[PDB]
């Protein structure tokens, strides 16, 4: 559903953000 | 006399070897070639230039009473030193900008900049530094009434310019010394909020149905966007690394992850990889206060170290030259040389405090040093 897909996109964006923080060792 | 020469040679050797090791490592292994490391390489090159052509040569002039290498050598060395210093500052600022834009626009930024664009930005910063500093000094030497500094001195004549000296100093450090602070403060805020909204999202995920999760993920993936494909590629290629962090995760809830994988056995890569790499990161970094507090404290400590080091090492000159055209002869000439040396000192610590932290160099440099 629209809202569900929006939440999924938010979650994947957050996962990418955590990955990016990890890659800088700035976690 | 011995102490001065012994505290400068060791510093020069340390800076030179530290930056040369990074420069070689960037072309000594295929693992650090990532585009994110180009800024580190430029910063290391600028620091190496400083440590190999300024620290030793400044110590030479400070030990004796005059830079008797002639009006050419003095001006050229001075221009090279200032250009290298501003190159270092610009590279630090650019690294800060990339750090800020890599946590606030993850998909957009990661998908809106590939290779050449980064090299373009690095070259732009270098050219900005060169155009700001190198031309003005020598063009003034040629266009001023006369090159009137001293028969053996090497200090720049631009120091007596309320509209220029203060202006240059501000545009060189007063702007980046605050942009870096603001950007890193925003990064700290957005990594606290990131943890909070990740914990909330993970709780909602736990409450949400699984079949709907799969359907929504598949529908989002089908409408491939410019960046969603890149994020999928990154997550899938990194997944083996993420799983290793699973062991670090407590076994108290390993049943949940195992079960989620069990139902996710189908859809091998497109759904299973992303779904697991999302659930695992959510569980591990949202968690509760126990882990979130430790993570935020570690991030804040690293940020504070990186910032404070530069901010406290690069102020022994900025403020002393701001007063210089404010209080006439207010400083002791003996002190000036201390801030002069402190700037170089910054240029030395910088590779250590920026490159080793990545921890892929931490072992690679040691292995290269052992030659095996």
């Amino acid at each position: 559903t629209p809202e569900n897909i929006r939440f999924v996109f938010a979650a994947v964006k957050d996962t990418i953000l955590q990955l990016n923080l990890k890659e800088y060792n700035l976690v | 006399v011995a102490f001065i020469g012994i505290t400068t040679g060791l510093l020069s050797l340390a800076t030179v070897t530290g930056n040369l090791l990074v420069l070689i490592s960037f072309k000594v292994n295929t693992e650090l070639k990532t585009v994110n490391n180009y800024f580190l390489l430029s910063l290391a090159c600028a620091d190496l230039i400083i440590g190999t052509f300024s620290m030793n040569l400044y110590t030479t002039y400070l030990l004796m009473g005059h830079w008797a290498l002639g009006t050419l050598a003095c001006d050229l060395w001075l221009a090279l030193d200032y250009v290298a210093s501003n190159a270092s500052v610009m590279n630090l600022l650019l690294i800060s900008f990339d750090r800020y834009f890599s946590v606030t626009r993850p998909l957009s930024y990661r998908a809106k900049r590939t290779p050449r664009r980064a090299a373009l930005m690095i070259g732009l910063a270098w050219l900005v530094s060169f155009v700001l500093w190198a031309p003005a000094i020598l063009f003034w030497q040629y266009l001023v009434g006369e090159r009137t500094v001293l028969a053996g001195q090497c200090y720049i004549q631009f120091l007596s310019q309320p509209i220029i000296t203060f202006g240059t100093a501000m545009a060189a450090f007063y702007l980046p010394v605050t942009v870096m602070c603001t950007l890193y403060w925003r990064i700290y805020r957005e990594t606290k909020r990131a943890g909070e909204r990740l914990a909330k999202l993970l709780e909602k995920f736990e409450a949400l149905p699984l079949e709907d999760i799969v359907a929504a993920l598949k529908a989002l993936l089908a409408t491939n966007r410019p960046e969603i494909q890149l994020a999928v590629k990154t997550i899938v290629e990194n997944f083996p690394e993420i799983k290793k962090e699973a062991e670090k995760l407590t076994p108290e809830q390993k049943a949940k992850l195992a079960a989620l994988e069990a139902q996710l056995a189908d859809l091998p890569e497109e759904l299973r990889k992303v779904l697991l790499s999302m659930y695992l990161t959510g569980l591990l970094y949202g968690g509760s206060e126990e882990n979130r507090k430790r993570a935020i404290e570690k991030a804040a400590r690293t940020l504070s170290a990186i910032l404070l080091a530069f901010i406290l090492t690069w102020t022994p000159y900025n403020i002393m030259v701001l007063v210089s055209t404010f209080c006439k002869d207010c400083v002791p000439e003996t002190l000036w040389e201390l801030g002069y040396w402190l700037c170089y000192v910054n240029s030395t610590i910088n590779p250590m405090c920026y490159a080793l932290c990545n921890k892929a160099f931490r072992d690679t440099f040691r292995l290269l040093l052992l030659c095996r």
